């Protein structure tokens, strides 16, 4: 799992700059929580090689350095980015088909060859009989489970999703999390997840890093992050803490 | 902020200095009060044709705020940061009134009076629509613009094919050479300004609204529709006038209120003051530049000139398979129809005359129709991979280009340029060809600043045909021709090259349709998804670079069928790469076959080229598929 | 061609090389512009017309038999589309100097190529007796520059240059060209009026054709009033000839230039 | 003081379509909750004149049903847009001063008064500075409160709110909460305003109102709806609810 030891920031926009260290676990969930400008934002597009770093630089795999090939990077990293989001599809189903370019590419790709991958997503992520039947506009339920189809498809080693609770409501957000967590426990996967609600982000996490500023706070499990004092540094407001009746993780509430 | 004031100080000393040279070699300075204060002046001939350069210098101002004026208006209605009065159709509208007066007499303000007219018939058709509400957008808009600014060339074009010889005062009329000769054209103008600042100083707070989104516009209860109808009436209105003062123009208007901007000025009055007087003094600037060249070298125009030298300032500072098969049989039958019709008497070819006139149809309707399919075909892979629905061939630089280094080889060299031995022609095309689309290429890194670009380069390429037209070149006609796109000079070789070169890049095509796919709806998403954002971009300019050089090598620069053919088959319900790509190009080769067609055999002894019948068919169904959808 | 009935020509100066040399032209690309612009010699009204001059109507040409396709060398199809239907020949007709000599030799090939050198040889002859006819007409003027300009509109005037096909006639009765500055291989400038001014003893002499309205508009502004060369009384407007002719537009411009100035000093 | 009457949304077919009526407060805090925009979003839409009523009436404080000045109508209803942003802007004052639109008219006669009002504004929302440099250099939540002190200025005897909370933090959400009814309290005026957090709704509105679809759920005083039998019908769900020494609402927490 790459680990970052970069010291830059965004020094252009809005004038920020602040070291950061973070090391992230080999297979277990990250919860990126934060103000909206605290850094989460821009460490997930650092992550996802949308802008280079001015200093610093990212380690992936422990192997090598931040120059890799797309096709390699595409293969186990799986990136959701919500800004800039992909508008008018025009096509359903298909959606998994380009999420499966860097296994079979542009050259050779024999009209996807081995078909099992993409119905295995598109059941996975949700038991749909209503396949190649559906338009582009349509609710957010169901878009963000096309979105998530094909990140499935990919099988990349690595997810990092930035706001996938956003625009969708407690329901969707549920069965969001339960396909990461389910798909993390299967698959070992690496999953890095930018969530605004602490206690639902909390709830289907295991080590989550708060941001705050311009630097990070803690980086502990959601037991010692539920602390209250964490909770007043990274959102100002402050907050307290109760265990849960019946969910793991206890419940916070704002005062 | 001291480099835009330095360059503004620089650009007045300049101009101030350019001033008071001409001035003093027109007249000694002796005599100047006694020119330009005294109504009656003197009978001396040194001292009288102040009477006409004093005009001049007011003309030059007042232009230039209007232009300013009406750029910063055009930015704030449309709410695209780019002005285009021109693309509005209000210059193609004012020359069409120019060319109908100049004949068959009843003269006039013809430029305002039709500027007007076509304003208001593309109002009408936006306002109409498929419902009795206008719901006017910015897109719809600008799109209905460019088709009825492509359709009033057209006529013109068919004018000027038909009557070249009787037109010369127009064609100067279109390079704006604002030479005065008297008061009367300030004493005109200037009332008419000081009432359009009038109403510019009035309804500012619907200007603003109409700079923010529209929803925030119709929330604080401004009547959206009516009051964009009437800033763009103003807009035309003002723009009409400008165009009869002195006519086509290098754009002035388009780098005003980008100065004005980048100098400073965060409110609406002071940006709007800021950009008529930096207007003025641009064209203040190229009047001096232009009074020096006449005075040691050549009468040049003046919006000439200013595209000219605009143009490196700008490049510095920046079901399915059904439809398919029944297409496909539509054009089969058509093409056996164009073959065995004619029209000396509309006598079939029963056998014996098809061979004979053969070699004279076959080549011409293979050529188009593979120009059509080619053309399509790029231009659905333009506006796929920039996303945006204005974009047309002529983004890239290649027709424009091609006709650039074609009006150079035409002035550099005299004589029969076309086939001469020393002459480049071909070859001189092609070699400015690349170099258009190499300096296109490293100008835009991104599509945006491309298009711009490539808009300039067009501006650039029309200012040196309309200067090539304005002076009595014996071959202005002939190479009009070829800009517009005639099937002519078709031969049996050149169609079997084009014919594989077109088989090869249609075979090359369904290998870029993961790419085609997912460029739409990308960006970012596009990068995660395993694709090199612009190792690709550049292959499909490239790719899209090769098809359109091949169609003016074939058919000529045109690119009205390039632009019509994705989006009349995208309002047709085709949105998937390959059927789309498919139906926009089966639609363009039928297309243009039939503009072919056309401009052989409506008329029989006048062959009229096939690029203008392709707007005449295309803008009337294309404003009827515009207003079913509006 | 052995039979004359049946010559086509895709430009006008073919038709006018035809018409001089008494020949009947059988086509003529674009024929009703041709009538109204060229006057001096009267083209027929049953000439079938081909269409433009720069895209002939190659499925008209081969509907009829034509034995000889005059074009102007480098303006129209190309030679090989051309030759495909009919054996012909480009002639030269411009070069940036002397068009009127290279317009007689074009002559003098039409007339060796279609048997017709008798002819060319009469009208040559004639050109010259009536240009000799016409020599002691403008000797008594001087030397005085002659400007020959037309209006474009009431803000601009096309002059004639030192290379123009009215030179020759200049040079040849001693008349010097008042235009000496800027200059086009094909003997047109369009220059702006206030540069008229820069002259004083000239005799400006401006062609008229459907501008009347703009020449009301131009001389009724002082600053044309104004002008030296019009308060000495040298501007006359005459009508209006065929620029780019041969030798009959030359004898209408020498004819026009009789009744103008002929006589005057 | 708003009865609406909505048989149909509109004539084509959406996720899911059914008749209403209810009578708005005329002081209170209305909290509009649904899952995302399946029939949430066409009632405001319609309230907003943005959507025709089809085949039914909407008193406007019991003067007419459809069709009225949209200068009155502006100076009367402040809405914000949904989920679609303002992304043009130059400066804060300029903004919350043209805000004073529907008062003066397009000739408008500023010259004169109108500026108290701004500045009592400008003080209210809490910015300081009166002018700052770009509306858009600032941060999210301080270019939506300018936006909110431009509704203020607006001088709106009803304000509609579409999603203030999305897109925004917690805290964020919290705060704009509390200033909204305290506004709302101020000026009583009546506030209509769509949550997609059930907690935030029960915390700062007086009658919240539940669509699942658009057959109109439930409505009620935070006191009168018990949560725990009742959000389990509208979201599907079977969260529970426990009481939380800061609210004097209980919380809900997800199951």
């Amino acid at each position: 799992t790459f680990a970052l030891r970069n010291i830059s920031f965004r020094v252009p926009g809005r004038t920020l700059l602040h070291p950061l260290s973070l090391t992230f676990p080999a297979g277990k969930v990250t919860g990126l929580i934060g103000h909206n400008g605290s850094g989460k934002s821009t460490l997930l597009k650092m992550l996802g090689r949308h802008q280079p770093p001015s200093e610093g630089e990212i380690l992936l795999d422990a192997q090598p350095l931040e120059s890799w090939s797309s096709k390699a990077f595409a293969r186990k990293v799986a990136y959701l980015p919500q800004q800039l989001p992909p508008a008018e599809g025009m096509t359903v189903r298909e959606l998994v088909a380009i999420g499966r370019y860097p296994w079979h590419g542009a050259l050779g790709r024999f009209g996807a060859a081995d078909r099992e991958k993409v119905e295995e997503a598109i059941s996975l992520v949700g038991l749909k009989p209503l396949a190649h039947r559906l338009v582009d506009s349509l609710s957010g339920g169901e878009r963000q489970r096309a979105w998530i189809a094909m990140l499935v498809a990919q099988d990349s080693r690595c997810l990092l999703l930035d706001e996938p609770t956003s625009a969708l409501d407690i329901a969707h957000q549920v069965d969001v999390l339960s396909l990461v967590h389910r798909l993390s426990q299967e698959r070992g996967l690496t999953v890095i997840a930018v969530l605004h609600d602490i206690n639902m982000a909390a709830r289907y996490c295991d080590y989550l890093v708060a941001l705050r500023g311009g630097e990070m706070i803690a980086q502990g499990t959601p037991a010692e992050i539920m602390r209250g004092e964490t909770l007043e540094m990274i959102y100002g407001i402050p907050m307290g803490i109760l265990p849960h009746p019946a969910g793991a993780a206890p419940v916070s509430f704002v005062y | 902020a001291l480099f835009p004031a330095l360059l503004l100080a620089l650009l007045v000393i300049v101009a101030t200095a350019l001033t008071w040279m001409n001035f003093s070699q027109a007249l000694p300075r002796s005599q100047w009060a006694q020119a330009a204060w005294s109504p009656n002046i003197n009978v001396i001939e040194q001292m009288i044709f102040h009477y006409s350069l004093l005009p001049r210098l007011a003309i030059s101002l007042l232009v230039g705020a209007g232009l300013g004026l009406v750029g910063v208006l055009f930015q704030q209605v449309l709410r695209n940061p780019l002005a285009e009065p021109t693309t509005l159709g209000v210059a193609t509208g004012a020359q069409l009134g120019i060319t109908v007066t100049t004949l068959w007499a009843i003269p006039g303000a013809m430029a305002s009076q039709f500027a007007a007219l076509a304003g208001a018939c593309v109002v009408g058709l936006i306002v109409f629509g498929v419902a009795w509400g206008k719901r006017l957008s910015p897109v719809t808009l600008i799109l209905a613009g460019l088709v009825v600014s492509l359709y009033c060339g057209a006529i013109n074009q068919l004018l000027v094919i038909f009557h070249h010889d009787q037109l010369q005062s127009m064609f100067l009329w279109s390079t704006g050479t604002l030479t005065q000769t008297d008061w009367g054209g300030v004493e005109r103008l200037w009332p008419q300004l000081l009432g359009g600042v009038m109403l510019t100083l009035l309804l500012l707070r619907p200007l603003t609204l109409m700079g923010l989104d529209d929803g925030v516009a119709r929330n604080l209860g401004l009547a959206l529709s009516l009051a964009r109808l009437a800033a763009l009436s103003l807009a035309i209105v003002i723009s009409a006038l400008l165009v009869n003062a002195v006519g086509i123009i290098g754009f002035i208007g388009l780098f005003a209120p980008l100065l004005a901007k980048m100098l400073g000025a965060r409110r609406l009055l002071p940006r709007l003051m800021l950009a008529s007087l930096i207007g003025a003094l641009i064209l203040w600037l190229s009047d001096q530049i232009i009074l020096w060249l006449t005075r040691v070298w050549m009468e040049v125009s003046t919006g000439s000139v200013t595209a000219l030298i605009g143009a490196p300032l700008l490049l510095w500072l920046l079901l399915a398979f059904a439809l398919a098969g029944g297409v496909l049989l539509l054009m089969a039958v058509v093409v056996a129809l164009s073959f065995g019709r004619d029209a000396h008497g509309w006598t079939w070819a029963s056998g014996a005359l098809l061979d004979d006139l053969m070699p004279w149809r076959w080549p011409r309707i293979m050529a188009a129709l593979f120009a059509g399919v080619m053309l399509a075909v790029a231009g659905c892979i333009i506006q796929r991979l920039t996303g945006n629905p204005m974009a047309s061939p002529e983004v890239l630089g290649i027709s424009s280009g091609a006709a650039f280094g074609v009006v150079l080889m035409l002035f550099l060299v005299p004589g029969n340029a076309f086939g001469w031995l020393l002459p480049a022609g071909s070859l001189g095309a092609a070699v400015t060809l690349l170099i258009i689309m190499i300096a296109a290429g490293r100008g835009g890194f991104s599509p945006h600043r491309m298009l711009l670009a490539g808009m300039a380069l067009s501006t650039a390429f029309t200012m040196l045909l309309m200067m090539l037209q304005a002076s009595g070149d014996p071959r202005m006609a002939q190479v009009l021709t070829w800009i517009s796109g005639s099937t002519y000079n078709a031969t049996d070789a050149q169609v079997w090259r084009t014919g594989i070169v077109m088989v090869i890049l249609l075979a090359i095509t369904p290998l870029c349709r993961r790419w085609l796919t997912i460029l739409p709806l990308g960006g970012d998403t596009a990068r995660a998804v395993g694709m090199a954002l612009t190792p690709t971009r550049i292959a499909l300019l490239l790719l899209a670079a090769c098809l359109t050089a091949t169609a003016t090598m074939t058919i000529g620069p045109l690119s009205f069928v390039g632009l019509m053919a994705p989006h009349i088959a995208r309002m047709m319900g085709f949105r998937r790469t390959m059927p789309h790509i498919v139906i926009s190009a089966l639609v363009g080769g039928l297309l243009l076959v039939f503009a072919d067609w056309c401009g052989r055999m409506v008329l029989f002894p006048f062959q009229i080229p096939a690029g203008l019948l392709s707007t005449f068919i295309g803008a009337p169904y294309f404003i009827y598929l515009l207003r079913k959808q509006s | 061609a052995i039979d004359p009935n049946r010559i086509v020509a895709l430009e006008w100066l073919p038709v006018e090389l035809l018409l001089a040399l008494g020949i009947v032209p059988y086509g003529v690309a674009d024929t009703i512009n041709y009538r109204l612009w060229v006057s001096e010699p009267p083209l027929p009204d049953s000439v079938i017309d081909v269409g433009l001059r720069t895209e002939p109507n190659l499925e008209l040409l081969t509907t009829m038999r034509p034995s000889f396709m005059v074009w102007s060398a480098g303006y129209g199809p190309s030679p090989e589309m051309l030759a495909r239907i009919a054996p012909g020949r480009g002639f030269n007709f411009s070069d940036g100097k002397q068009p009127l000599a290279m317009a007689r030799k074009s002559l003098t090939e039409m007339a060796d190529l279609l048997n017709l050198q008798s002819a060319a040889e009469t009208h040559l002859a004639q050109y010259e007796d009536f240009i000799r006819s016409m020599k002691p007409r403008f000797v008594k003027r001087g030397a005085r520059p002659l400007l020959l300009t037309t209006l474009i509109d009431p803000r601009h005037m096309l002059v004639f240059g030192p290379n123009s096909l009215f030179q020759e006639i200049l040079d040849e009765y001693g008349i010097p060209n008042a235009w000496q500055g800027e200059t086009n291989f094909w003997g047109s400038t369009a220059v702006s009026i206030d540069r008229l001014a820069a002259y004083k003893d000239v005799d400006v002499l401006c062609f008229d054709h459907d501008n009347s309205k703009d020449m009301d508009a131009l001389m009724a502004t002082p600053l044309w009033q104004a002008m030296p060369f019009v308060r000495a009384g040298r501007f006359q407007r005459v009508p209006a000839v065929w620029f780019y002719g041969a030798t009959l537009s030359a004898m209408h411009f020498v004819r026009v230039l009789d009744n103008a100035i002929g006589g005057k000093a």
